[PDB]
């Protein structure tokens, strides 16, 4: 419209922004793994590498519980899903690149949602 | 338990 639309701040405007975003990131194919937490072991030495495994599920669920009271909180979690994906999963394993794929989309989401601030 | 994930994880074919 004509408002700020670049600085959410409020834990509500954020929560659901981040809620709809996470939704969209998750909606974004590339966020197919981050969606649900990994088996920690079915995963080829994943938890052995991934000292920081976050999943969009826990994200929107934490976000649900009203944990995304901060724009970046949301991020550290989403950004995190991407991190672990890039941490172990190769950029050719369809996993990592996915991180980068959605993370890109996700990037347009946040910046659009005035979230992202780097 | 009884989770239906999609992360193939186990090396088999992802690209």
């Amino acid at each position: 419209g004509s408002h700020m639309s670049k600085e959410p701040r409020d834990p509500d405007q954020l929560y659901s922004t981040l809620k709809s975003i996470l939704q969209q990131v998750k909606s974004h194919q590339s966020a197919w793994p981050f969606m649900e937490p990994v088996k920690r072991t079915e995963a080829p030495g994943y938890y052995e590498v991934i000292r920081f495994p976050m999943d969009l599920k826990t994200m929107s669920e934490r976000l649900k519980n009203r944990y995304y009271v901060s724009k970046k909180l949301f991020m550290a979690d989403l950004q995190r899903v991407f991190t672990n994906c890039k941490e172990y999963n190769p950029p050719e394993s369809e996993y990592y690149k996915c991180a980068n794929i959605l993370e890109k989309f996700f990037f347009s989401k946040i910046k659009e949602a005035g979230l992202i601030d780097k | 338990a009884r989770t239906k994930q999609t992360a193939r994880k186990s090396t088999g074919g992802k690209a």
